[PDB]
């Protein structure tokens, strides 16, 4: 059932998630190639803008959206709830994220996310991070990034970090990988899997700073399957998303990223 | 002994969520909604004890058991509201501290008593003096966040678990260790429990966060509602969610166009 | 190689001011004061390589070749400038940096690069990237002052005369300390220069400040000029100040009621 | 046939190793009830044994030889496997050859033992491949057991601590100490640890030795020869693991033992 | 290149042990276990040999000689060239001549060995013109193969790490092992450093020889009980580095070693 849910977001592959928080948007955002929406809210900008306690958002708010699209709906969860997680699984969401944007509700666990049959999405800063949030069941992982500051600068080194230590791991030798896997301090078989494909063994995105055609783009060619974003803090959300999009299908396409950032106004 | 009485007492609250309450129109709601107590209370400045013609007023306007606050070591305070003949004292860090050296010695009154803790022989050492419940202090402040209310439960009930396993020679180093009395560091070991209700409070905002602590084992929640948009419904939701908490259709609902939390 | 290209396609800006420019209009005042370039720039708050439609419409508006800024490491940016078919990329530090462990790789680009620098290992270490031209990072912000400038164009300078006359023995140990590419260096030494074009930025404000750069021995300038009172006379002054930087006569007409610096 | 090596090693509970240095040793230990041999021919740098040695010992005695690889040191393992001791122990009472790495013991058809001090080290020892745990503790001829005392209590209490512990918190478990993940479920789930658990390092008295059994472990090693007669404080210690519940067993077994070290 | 062939020349080394001796004696004994080569040395103050000792012993035997120079000892290297030793290892284990900048190996004819303990060194010792890496272990006679084994972990770990690194991240990754980022680029293509790679440092066993070899060195170093024996063990071990039943016969009986 894990290997289920994990093929579960396969269908995300050169995805762009948004952010939302109401149906309008969520319209906004599959009426411009939006793979899938996370309605919450509070968008991170306004979350780190206006300070307070950020927690999943009310089921209402929830269900208005999962009927008004017909992509796939993600919500957040406040790291380590595990009730906040179980009224999501109930109200029928596709995708949970135990989201570190919102208010940390547990220093020392995250959700034990396997005792769900609805598929978890955790974020991450470095390999290690990565192969312990999955080992408690994450389906698919993202970057932390930097949440709220239209700066990319961080993702990039997080999603650096990980390829990076990921090709290190490919070619190491094999009695050197425990050692890597106590400095690591993940799970040693998830190690050795990581090892064996050369990548992670779920889905991978870019999450954090994504605020031109150019930055999702950066991440889809430095390797990433796709991007988050978090858009309505912009100028034209519809033309800036519908590029943004049209920029991770064409990645490796200059000549078309062009194209797609032609006068599409101010960002955030 | 008359402490088993009153470890007995703070029983029938079990499976009950205890609202904060400043006037006597929030405890007729507190009631309404199916609060199982509620403990009347001021409200910077300096927090005490709230006027007896107020805790007069709610002890009358309701059927339910009232509570009230004592500032920590205010033992006078606690022989004033033993006096009007509430039901429960909670000597609450919440309000000013007024000995910071000394607790009340809870053994000298009638009165059940709670204190809270943040960990195991912070609930320990209450108990010793003579707390009939506990409750795990948290994020005091009206900060709406229970990350410290759940580090502080789960410090205690880990706590305990490992307490329960422990090769008997080892409790004597352990009692040390956590500064509790030794005979009920073994107590509770023995129960694999601690010997009194044990209720979570502290930054609970949301039915979720009340189904929350009661999945972590606690026996029930504080909730400090009136600063929402529909304390009614809120407070309702978060009787039903604690009423409810292994049920998540039912949690579901009760989340439901809830309102603005805070 | 089609790094000497490069190169060489810097060169035809030696004896140059390179005026920063945000509009269309800030461009077509900057060639007509005889600018051998202009860089295209947005302007706290993000700052990224500008919009397309506007280094569209700049690249219409002047003769002159049009430069433009990527932020350090985004190779996407670079990517798209390209495509947009502008002269140079400016790998620029003044905006927000996106990767702070990387530089574009810019032996991947058909367009010549510039890279900034306070040193000459940065210099040697830009170039060995793909740098087809540096220039002194100096004191960014809006200050107005070429200290920074100065101390970082005195470094460089410096530091290429000291190894100019270095024992061949010990320049091994100063690649190692300067940490730059030994062969880049060892060119270095033969041609008692840095292999690249190589113009003075950060601080510029005065024709006074621009010979000043030239007279150190740099191959001409950039300004950031329309935070003045007179862009157009300013802009002029400092044009007619780089090429004629050994004219204290002639540098001092050019001074002469210029209006308001910053 | 990792499985298979676990399940050898089983073979040990109830006994007491000697580490012996010459035939003459080997055979005082058999005669006295060792179920096991460990070989050395031992500052300075102190390595595998002489191959010669190893062979005079396993010869002249029909119980499991066991030897010692420096920590590391693969190689010396490989040869060890090759004159086919019955078990390799990996130890650091040996001069270490790599600080950063241990044998990658899965490459190996013989049973490893590893040292450790606590459960993360040895869950991280097994996964590496021993099958088969010692707890040291002076890694000197201290004649002391109070860090080996210490090293038991530790093991044992967070195997009592993980045995209880709430599910959702063994990830965060595994993290702190540095485990695979999923051999410290598999010793939640079996409350213990996957292997053979031995105490070793200055046992020097019958009352040592039961003590470590009355506290868990399945056996001790020991090193008897620096004393004043070794073969009755052999059998002496021998007969302490085997009837370690019984005071009066022990006196008797303690009694005019001479001195030890 | 003139490199190229001071390359070559070390290669013929390549699956051998080097011997030090200091005597006629010693490099006889040293010749006849099969060492592919030997290097000269005296034994306060260490020194380039004495030539009348680097001459007795090129005459007494027929295998390359090598020889010890003080690092940035450049004159006692031109005379080891002089009087033609066939390697200069300029080692650190004798006194340092100069402590910051090494011989300037490339002016020299006489191919150069130079110690390492990590990729950078490596490099920087290849640019200066260094045909050929060894590691380096403790630099005492330790008998304890430790350090000299971290060395080759570090060195072949990072040098891997290479070969499989976005190339995007090389230049960064040359400037913080402070590496000419050149022959960064040549060694991750050749997915190995273009030079001639021998362990030293702590061979004191069989077993420690044959582990070097296993670990991915072209060769071994090595500095009472039975010489000739155990030297022809030595030999044989790095020879037959697999074989765990010729380690086994090969290391029975060798005597104490130090």
């Amino acid at each position: 059932p894990f290997s289920v849910k994990v093929g579960l977001a396969q269908m995300l592959r050169g995805g762009v998630i948004m952010d939302v928080v109401n149906a309008e948007q969520a319209r906004i955002a599959e009426e411009a190639g939006a793979c899938a929406v996370m309605a919450l809210e509070r968008v991170p900008a306004d979350i780190r803008a206006q300070g307070g306690v950020a927690r999943m958002s009310d089921p209402q708010m929830i269900k208005e959206i999962k009927q008004a699209v017909t992509i796939p709906v993600m919500a957040a969860a406040r790291i380590g709830h595990f009730v906040e997680a179980q009224i999501l699984e109930a109200i029928g969401i596709d995708y949970i994220d135990e989201s570190e944007v919102l208010t940390l509700a547990d220093e020392d666990h995250h959700i034990n996310k396997h005792n769900f049959r609805i598929p978890f999405v955790c974020g991450c800063r470095n390999l290690g991070e990565a192969l312990r949030r999955i080992r408690e069941g994450a389906a698919m992982i993202r970057t932390k990034g930097e949440a709220g500051t239209g700066n990319i600068i961080e993702a990039v080194r997080h999603v650096r970090s990980v390829n990076g230590d990921i090709r290190v791991l490919r070619n190491m030798d094999d009695d050197e990988v425990f050692t890597f896997a106590k400095k690591l301090a993940a799970p040693y078989d998830l190690v050795m899997q990581t090892k064996q494909l050369g990548r992670l063994p779920v889905v991978q995105f870019a999450a954090g700073g994504v605020a031109t055609p150019a930055d999702a783009a950066l991440m889809m060619q430095l390797g990433c399957d796709g991007v988050f974003v978090g858009i309505f803090k912009s100028g034209d959300p519809a033309r800036r998303a519908r590029a943004i999009v049209q920029a991770v299908t064409h990645y490796s396409d200059p000549e078309m990223l062009v194209e797609v950032s032609c006068g599409l106004g101010e960002a955030m | 002994h008359p402490f088993s009485v009153k470890v007995g007492l703070a029983q029938v609250l079990r499976g009950g969520a205890i609202v904060e309450v400043s006037s006597v129109n929030q405890a007729k709601l507190a009631e309404s909604a199916g609060a199982c107590s509620v403990i009347v209370s001021d409200p910077g400045g300096v927090r005490r004890m709230p006027d007896p013609v107020l805790i007069k007023e709610v002890k009358r306007a309701v059927s339910v058991p009232v509570m009230a606050r004592a500032r920590v070591g205010h033992f006078v305070e606690a022989q004033i509201l033993e006096s009007l003949a509430v039901d429960y004292i909670d000597e609450s860090e919440i309000i000013s501290v007024a000995d910071d050296d000394h607790f009340i010695n809870k053994h000298n009154f009638r009165s059940p008593f709670i204190c809270g803790c943040r960990d195991t022989g912070e609930a320990l050492r209450r108990i010793r003096e003579g707390a009939a419940m506990i409750r795990i202090q948290g994020d005091l402040t009206a900060t709406g966040n229970i990350a410290e209310t759940v580090k502080n439960v789960r410090s205690l009930m880990g706590e305990v678990r490992v307490l329960n396993n422990m090769d008997d020679d080892e409790v004597f180093t352990f009692a040390k260790k956590i500064s509790a009395p030794y005979d009920l560091v073994a107590q509770t070991k023995q129960m694999g429990r601690v010997p009194v209700v044990q209720f979570a409070s502290g930054g609970i905002t949301t039915p979720a966060d009340a189904a929350l602590m009661m999945q972590l084992g606690c026996d029930g929640v504080f909730v400090g509602v009136f600063d929402g948009p529909d304390p009614f419904k809120k407070l309702r939701s978060i009787v039903q969610a604690v009423q409810h908490y292994n049920d998540p259709h039912v949690l579901a609902e009760m989340s439901s166009g809830l309102e603005n939390a805070m």
